[PDB]
């Protein structure tokens, strides 16, 4: 009738990565509960893959601090 | 068990369905809400009772079948739509396919019962396959016997499942004939009869080789790659990269996954994922080869020494001629396409699930054409549908050059092009 | 039809916002923590992880209290 | 077609009301019962929990279960 | 975009019970460890849309309380 | 806790050979013994439905405890 | 079908070799010896049939243990 | 947690010295002799290449 | 309404990651927290069977190292 896909997940990865496209703290992400700052565009692209890349304006960067801690 | 006499089975099969026995109107339907029994029904595809089963009934009317004997029947297994089969909008949708089935066997032959599936073949007491044969045209034995092998088991070959019974590989089912009778009587089914019919066709196609089966799981994981990869547009989205991108960690590990089950589902993906120069240069070469034997004498053959000869390639193992990849069935003529993959060389599409329609448009010569499982109307097929090739057609018939009709050879065919059409399931053209 | 996924951003909760008169802006419920959203920017960037859900100023208050 | 993303909303409940004596649209959130006062919110609740019917009489015993 | 749920998010554990022999109890359910009595038909087709509707017969009842808790 | 919605985990057993026990359930753990047919046709509908011969019966017992 | 629901983990080994030990099976870390064919056809809708040579059962042993 | 009750991966090597298929079963590494029980799990758990040279280095990750 | 579930039997939760760069530490793997040094071309084939390949840069790989920890 309606057939259902149930799709695992095999990373081991639980988080995002965040960036501003105004006017900037370059690229950051949250990996497994720990904030991390990424220096290099491959690291970005490789992980782009694994978990989704979002936009977090400067402003409101302090306000996700503490909820994901 | 057995309940009754066997001249009162005679009879009860031997009834024509046409016969309502009286009970047309309000008095079915409400004995239908009681004898649930009919609650997957009643539920799943919700119906607002005995008002929309009088909404209802005229359909079975239309399409010529009992109205008393097509509830009896929902009510004696449910469910998985109405009777048997796997899925398919709606109820009287769902209601008008069943139909469509019923005139595709009552008047299509099948070899009677007598057990298959899981040892012993029953000791007869040579009288069914007469009895059978004996009953005309739409009667509800025509319907019921090729179906019900269980009910056969008992009425026809009785001393045998008495004296056995019986776990896995003997006998360890009961009879379905006598549960139809008491839930009927609960009309008369016997009484009706001796005081219908005395009215007026053989069943077509076979199955390929086929190497199979080691893995069904390989073939279901292909097709729902191929489902994302093809519906890439949506996603191109992280979330639905990773949909797409879902298939690289294993397995689908599914143990009740079936021959019959995987066909079900790969037909499914299929028909979400669907909604000239090549073959005139061999045409010339293939309507010389009509009044002879290809194969193999299958249908199969005379399609896949076709494809051979335009793209390369080939279906039945008896050509021979390089395989296509069997991504799926495979075993029958519904379908090839659906199965074979035809990305290697070049393609139709035009896959037509359950009920239609037909698409004249859809036509261009010389494309494969699939028939249902049973048609009935111009092929009268059987469990593996039909298979040839189109030849010409006109806005009233259409020529076809197919193989095994009734025992082959490779014959030139005019059918109706509105009744033609009804039968297909999909088409292939280069 | 319908193909089911995992939860691979480590975030759980919505996002809400009022279409009435009187607006509260756009607020959020990230992992049973209430925040405020000043730019648009970060509700674009939190749709495509979180769903982004309507809910009246006068039951925002009966929310607070579930999910806490 | 249709992705669907597990245990993101962050949300375990469902929408309850009666179409007989009527009390609203009520919800049980995370275990929690809440009253809901407008439409918006019922219409907002409804794309990530169901809403399902409950008469007044039967409304006492769910509160038990729930609990 | 939306980010769809699937729901599947009920919260509920469960099954509707009743019998369609001679004693009947009428409509009972077990919702979350926790046995029911329902009274309305209302909460009957508004429970079958998210936990299951069983029959288990009257003499069986006993046994499948011992089960359940 | 944590999977499904009948929140019920188990199967039904039966013999079908010469000498029967009738049908037998494991629920959460817990072995049944069902006396209706309509307790039977209830519960196939959320838990399956499997043969077991009445020798092994007592090798499943040790695996489900 | 749904075999999440059976509360059953594990599988049905036999030998297509010379030397066979016949049908067994590990149900929930437990070791059991099938004896009739109906309860090897009723397990096989619920957890997978696969083949184990004689020789490498002894180390299957120590893994699911 | 999951059905048919085991959780790991069948390993070998194609290169010159080769221990033969070994396997990994719920976090026991276990040897396998014949190939009908390679051929048999494989229908429930993964079959992967590991080079000889690696094989130190999942046992301490798969410990 | 039959449900097709496609779930990780490998027991293997992680990723291989490398970098494209000019100083290059050639192809690890981070296999259930532990990190792990890849040899051959064989093992890094094998595992992108089970696990995904991502694009790390040696700059980034420490601050990685302290979120899958």
């Amino acid at each position: 009738s309606k057939i259902n896909v149930n799709v695992e997940n095999v990373s081991g990865v639980q988080g995002f990565l965040f960036h501003t496209d105004g006017k900037s703290y370059g690229y950051r992400a949250f990996i497994n509960g720990v904030e991390i700052g990424i220096k290099d565009i491959e690291t970005v692209q490789g992980f782009q893959q694994i978990i989704p890349s979002i936009n977090i304006s400067k402003s409101d960067v302090e306000a996700i601090r503490k909820a994901m801690k | 068990s057995k309940k009754y006499t066997q001249q009162q089975y005679e009879k009860y099969l031997a009834q024509p369905a046409n016969n309502t026995f009286g009970l047309s109107p309000q008095q079915v339907a409400d004995w239908f809400m009681g004898q649930a029994g009919a609650r997957p029904v009643i539920n799943s595809y919700g119906v607002n009772a005995s008002n929309l089963v009088s909404t209802y009934i005229p359909k079975m009317q239309e399409y010529g079948v009992s109205y008393t004997l097509f509830l009896m029947y929902t009510v004696f297994e449910g469910g998985g739509n109405w009777i048997n089969h796997y899925m398919y909008s709606n109820g009287l949708e769902c209601l008008e396919h069943d139909l469509q089935y019923i005139h595709g066997v009552w008047e299509t032959y099948f070899p009677p019962a007598l057990s298959a599936p899981e040892c012993y073949p029953a000791t007869e007491d040579g009288a069914l396959d007469r009895f059978y044969q004996s009953l005309p045209g739409r009667t509800w034995g025509d319907v019921m016997i090729p179906s019900t092998m269980a009910g056969n088991a008992w009425v026809w070959a009785y001393n045998y499942c008495v004296n056995n019974q019986g776990a896995a590989p003997l006998v360890y089912f009961g009879n379905p004939y006598d549960s139809q009778i008491d839930s009927l009587l609960a009309a008369d089914p016997f009484t009706g009869g001796s005081i219908g019919d005395g009215k007026n066709s053989v069943g077509t196609g076979n199955a390929t080789v086929s190497a199979s089966s080691e893995a069904n799981r390989e073939k279901l994981k292909k097709a729902l790659t191929d489902l994302f990869n093809n519906n890439l547009e949506h996603l191109s989205e992280f979330y639905g990269n990773q949909v797409l991108n879902a298939m690289k960690y294993g397995t689908i590990l599914k143990c009740d996954l079936t021959d019959d089950g995987l066909n079900a589902i790969l037909q499914l993906i299929a028909d979400v994922n669907l909604q000239s120069d090549r073959v005139a240069a061999n045409l010339a070469n293939a309507q010389a080869q009509v009044g002879k034997y290809i194969g193999d004498g299958q249908c199969y053959a005379w399609v896949g020494w076709w494809s051979a000869r335009v793209c390369g390639y080939s279906i039945s193992y008896s050509t021979g001629d390089p395989m296509l990849p069997l991504i799926g069935d495979g075993m029958n003529a519904h379908s090839i396409h659906l199965g074979w993959d035809w990305s290697i060389a070049n393609t139709g599409i035009v896959n037509y699930p359950v009920g239609t329609v037909g698409r004249k448009e859809d036509l261009r010569v010389g494309a494969i054409w699939c028939a249902t499982a049973f048609s009935g109307a111009p092929f009268y097929t059987g469990q593996y549908g039909h298979t040839g090739i189109i030849e010409s057609w006109s806005d009233t018939t259409v020529t076809v050059l197919e193989q095994n009709i009734l025992g082959s050879p490779v014959i030139r065919s005019t059918y109706d092009l509105n009744t033609f059409l009804s039968t297909l399931t999909g088409l292939i053209t280069f």
